[PDB]
RNA sequence: GUCUACGGCCAUACCACCCUGAACGCGCCCGAUCUCGUCUGAUCUCGGAAGCUAAGCAGGGUCGGGCCUGGUUAGUACUUGGAUGGGAGACCGCCUGGGAAUACCGGGUGCUGUAGGCUU
RNA sequence: GAAACCUCCCGUGGAGCAGAAGGGCAAAAGCUCGCUUGAUCUUGAUUUUCAGUACGAAUACAGACCGUGAAAGCGGGGCCU
RNA sequence: UAUCCGGUAAAGCGAAUGAUUAGAGGUCUUGGGGCCGAAACGAUCUCAACCUAUUCUCAAACUUUAAAUGGGUAAGAAGCC
């Protein structure tokens, strides 16, 4: 049977990577979370007040509360069976803002951009996204020279 | 004595070297992984005969000793004492455990019974290089080192120079302009890249 | 001989620290304390009143941190008090307390309260803080940067502070580094720091000098002497400065132009000169080998 | 005709270890206040040796730095007691030299049955202007390269300087 | 062209040695009355401005080390899913998709924010 | 004298941080001084084991009273497990 | 389709840690044994450890690298302005 400890098995997880130990550059430190920003956990050794749990490293999850120099973030975690949205409080260094949603964010500032325009042309616009379809058909120009032929080569053993 | 070679065979644990954590590790039986005229340069010596295994097993230690004297015996026979260079390629690191039997299967974890060396398919177990009348000869002491191994082993007689790992056909060319350079029975390879005072020690 | 210490691997396993922690400059543990926010404060600033102390100047800055790059929202130098009466020891305390004043004056008339919070006039030395008044504008508030400065009694960085402070900045400190505070025995005297502000310390030294000997009094204080700055003259001189910058401490640079735009450094040799290079060498060596 | 490259005393240090402690230090270190015109400083065992007979922690030796002109001129006295040789051993290879004396009577004090003979231990730290940047707090730096003191530098100083003849051997 | 102050990212910025630095700066530098602190004005603190770029610092250099980024290694190693495929086993081949890492060979060698100089 | 003390140079940490081991740590989290009792008083929230009950152990706050520091701050025990 | 997380396979050890073969080079150190030396870093070998480039082979409780499969988020009216 296995030992319960806290820091169990984070031997590789919290551990500065290779050749970037040493301070915590300040950018982390000095960077805004509001309420309701979707933000990614990520331990880090070096900072070990504020530590998010094993289980929270690598999952991502929304703010809900901001406190002096930590945020408490609503994570969704499986047990077993079931899902629980449960509610952490992280030191700010173990955290950061998921890209994830600014993608879509700028996705949806392009189809307010092309909505208000071609609305009075009259043109409607592809605003859906869709899947890389078949790739057409399409000539293939040999200019000139034929193609080149590909035997298979003979073995040979050389260790 | 010790058991037979048959239980220990096929690689079926994780390597299991000797450490901090495994001691008490009766040493191995081959010891000397090179014999010859080990003393003797590049150039008095291209040939590279390899035995190459075949499948992915564990060679003993004891093995490889009656494996390298076996070959070494008949080198000295056949062409001389001071005509070739034998180098095992094969240590024996993974340490190999012993459930003895004088209370039954409760808290059964090996003893250390001996070492015993991983080998891949692909990979030489010995090597051998001597001169171009001598292939022969080679090739018949490899032959019989073979008898002392378990699995299948092909006898293959490589491309390259010596013990070096440059293809013997650009060889002597690549030592005459200085791309290699003699260093006993290594070749040091010179590039360009370092600074130009190294360049000036050659050409000079 | 001995083992090489520096290898090829002690390079390959060597971290190097921070661009200004090898510049000998910022205090990466003091900077963390100092400079970030409460993060429930969010996006408002954090200011600093910076104080630097170069060998022939002072620079006082006041800067909040942004995550481009630290910025700068009013600076005030002591090679500017030239404009307001000091002439000379512009890296002495009395010069200091001028930069911090002149600072503090400058930040305040950007937002406006010049008028609102004039502060201590009269130059008292002892215990000041700006209160801010009900109905107005709040006081402006910032922290003491000293840097790497072994932060003493009496160390010039405080003067700047003391002066900013009676400029009407809402500065934080106690007193117990002014110059005046007795170690051994823990009272601030006030009129020891009046002294030390209006170059007092410096014209009695001054008057030792001449009374001692001449020779060195030349020597010491050449640029003193020239300009025609005295013991009695010095007094009146900071008080006058002070006024001055207390009228106007605004900046206005200097129109700058008339370039002749032309390379006093020297270009980076392209890849194919450096490539031409070792060619030549490398020729140059085999002609000259085949001769001896 | 060269500017300040002129080789200095950035320092003179001198030592009395008699791994003793309790008195017998005490008493050397008025031999070093009366030689140098300062007072000295104690320093205490790393560790504990039993053939030494000495605790860790406890006081062996007393030491003084002395710098400018009082260096010059102690150094000069011990220079006088050495009559002005030195060998090739006795310079560093950093551009510093060092030398014993073996007993302080020799440079210019008085004896006492009780305050006896120390013996002593001067080392010369060489220096130049601007070798400050590497002690100094701020923005710190390495002194250069042609710059620092060789030890061949160092010993043509010596044989200038004080007219010493630096013995081979 | 470039510097100073506070910086962000933290080696394309590090290390070694070599060369060159106008003006302003940055420095070394010269002092210890006061402040402050030392066994020691070396550091630290303070008052200066007679020298000097020797050093720091900047820019450049080296068929330089290092680091960064491509190729190669190699569709190799490994690998998701599949078969009443092979093989005595060990293991291997095929299908279906995914696909690395050294050695070796090239190129690059700080970018840049705020505020203030100088080259008027 | 291989080992006492002093001095110069190199030194990415190869030392040290009570203990096992792992992580973490260099104008520190190490060492040496200076002053101290945040190892104090008091609500809830959360995390970890989890049944998502306890205990223990921890995290973020909030209210007091203090310490320290020029100050920003840091501190309600032990760098973290 | 975006975007985080990972340290297993593989790989690596001319990169750290630990293991480990060989010769080239080195009075680095110094030795213990020699042979030629009264003795001599003298000459000549030698074996110890250390080092300068190289070389052989390794790691469940090593690792600079680093997959495949895999785990979070996100893809709008509880949204924009
Ligand atoms: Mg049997
Ligand atoms: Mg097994
Ligand atoms: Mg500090
Ligand atoms: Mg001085
Ligand atoms: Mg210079
Ligand atoms: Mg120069
Ligand atoms: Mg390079
Ligand atoms: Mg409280
Ligand atoms: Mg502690
Ligand atoms: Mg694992
Ligand atoms: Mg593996």
């Amino acid at each position: 049977t296995n030992t319960k400890g806290k820091r169990r098995g984070t031997r590789y997880m919290f551990s500065r990577p290779f050749r970037k130990h040493g301070v915590v550059p300040l950018a982390t430190y000095m960077r805004i979370y509001k309420k309701g920003d979707i933000v990614d956990i990520k331990g880090m050794g070096t900072v070990q007040k504020g530590m998010p749990h094993k289980c929270y490293h690598g999952k991502t999850g929304r703010v809900y509360n901001v406190t002096q120099h930590a945020v408490g973030i609503v994570v969704n975690k499986q047990v077993k069976g079931k899902i629980l949205a449960k509610r952490i409080n992280v030191r700010i260094e173990h955290i950061k803002h998921s890209k994830s949603r600014d993608s879509f964010l700028k996705r949806v500032k392009e189809n307010d951009q092309k909505k208000k325009e071609a609305k009075e042309k009259g043109t409607w616009v592809q605003l859906k996204r869709q899947p890389a379809p078949p790739r057409e058909a399409h000539f293939v120009r040999t200019n000139g020279k034929e193609p080149e032929l590909l035997e298979p080569i003979p073995y040979e053993f050389m260790a | 004595g010790r058991r037979p070679a048959r239980c220990y065979r096929y690689c079926k644990n994780k390597p299991y070297p000797k450490s901090r954590f495994c001691r008490g590790v009766p040493d191995a039986k081959i010891r000397i992984f090179d014999l010859g005229r080990k003393k003797a340069k590049v150039d008095e010596f291209p040939l590279c005969g390899h035995m190459v295994s075949d499948e992915y097993e564990q060679l003993s230690s004891e093995a490889l000793e009656a494996a390298r004297i076996c070959a070494n015996k008949y080198m000295v026979k056949s062409c001389g004492k001071d005509g070739f260079h034998i180098r095992v390629r094969l240590h024996p690191f993974h340490v190999i455990r012993i459930n003895k039997m004088l209370t039954g299967m409760r808290g059964a974890f090996g003893k250390p019974q001996g070492t015993v060396a991983r080998v891949h398919i692909g990979q030489v177990i010995m090597s051998i290089r001597t001169k171009l009348q001598n292939k022969e000869h080679v090739v018949e002491a490899l032959r019989r080192a073979k008898f002392k191994f378990p699995g299948r082993q092909k006898i293959h007689i490589s491309k390259k120079w010596g013990f070096t790992k440059f293809n013997a056909d650009e060889f002597e060319d690549m030592v005459a302009e200085k791309r290699l350079i003699p260093d006993g029975c290594g070749v040091k390879y010179i590039p360009n890249r370092g600074p130009l005072d190294k360049w000036r020690a050659l050409h000079s | 001989f001995v083992k090489v210490v520096k290898n090829k691997a002690y390079f390959k396993r060597y971290q190097v620290k921070f661009r200004r922690r090898r510049e000998g400059k910022t205090d990466y543990y003091a900077r963390k304390r100092l400079v970030i926010q409460d993060k429930n404060k969010y996006n408002t600033p954090k200011y600093r009143m910076i104080v630097r102390v170069t060998n022939r100047d002072i620079i006082c800055q006041i800067a909040y941190a942004r995550i481009e790059g630290d910025m700068i929202v009013c600076a005030a130098y002591a090679h500017e008090l030239p404009k307001y009466g000091v002439k000379v020891g512009l890296t002495n305390y009395a010069a200091a307390y001028c930069t911090g004043l002149l600072l503090a004056r400058r930040l305040l008339n950007r937002f406006g309260m010049d008028k609102i919070y004039e502060g201590q006039v009269e130059v008292t030395g002892d215990e000041y803080n700006v209160e801010s008044i009900d109905g107005q504008p709040g006081a402006f508030t910032c922290y003491l940067d000293a840097g790497l400065a072994r932060t003493t009694t009496g160390n010039k960085v405080f003067g700047a502070l003391k002066g900013a402070v009676d400029g009407g900045l809402s500065i934080p400190h106690s007193t117990k580094r002014f110059p005046g505070y007795d170690s051994e025995s823990k009272e601030f005297n006030a009129e020891v720091h009046r002294k030390h502000i209006m170059g007092q310390n410096v014209a009695d030294y001054m008057r030792y000098l001449m009374e001692e000997d001449e020779d060195a009094y030349k020597k010491q204080f050449s640029q003193y002497i020239k300009n025609n700055v005295t013991p009695d003259m010095m007094e009146e001189m900071y008080k006058k400065a002070h006024a001055a910058i207390r009228e106007n401490p605004v900046y206005e640079k200097k129109p700058k132009r008339e370039v002749k735009k032309k390379r006093w450094n020297r270009p980076k040799m392209s890849l194919a000169q450096k490539k031409d290079r070792v060619a030549q060498k490398k020729a140059s060596f085999l002609r000259a080998q085949e001769r001896a | 005709e060269n500017p300040m490259r002129e080789l200095r005393i950035r320092k003179l240090c001198l030592n009395i270890c008699v791994g003793e402690s309790g008195d017998r230090l005490t008493r050397a270190a008025k031999v070093l206040e009366q030689l140098t015109g300062q007072t000295p400083v104690f320093s205490k065992a790393r560790y504990t040796v039993r053939s030494f007979g000495i605790r860790r922690n406890e006081k062996i030796a007393v030491h003084c730095t002395v710098r400018g002109a009082k260096a010059e001129e102690i150094l000069e006295k011990g220079l006088k007691v050495r009559e002005y040789e030195l060998r090739k051993n006795n310079f560093s290879d950093t551009g510093n030299f060092g030398f014993g004396i073996q007993e302080h009577i020799d440079l210019g004090i008085k004896y006492d049955p009780s305050i006896g003979i120390y013996g002593l231990d001067f080392y010369v730290v060489l220096g130049r202007p601007g070798f400050s940047i590497a002690d100094k707090k701020r923005r710190t730096g390495c002194i250069g390269a042609k710059h620092r003191i060789s030890k061949e530098e160092a010993m043509r100083w010596f044989q200038q300087k004080y007219d010493g003849i630096i013995l081979p051997g």
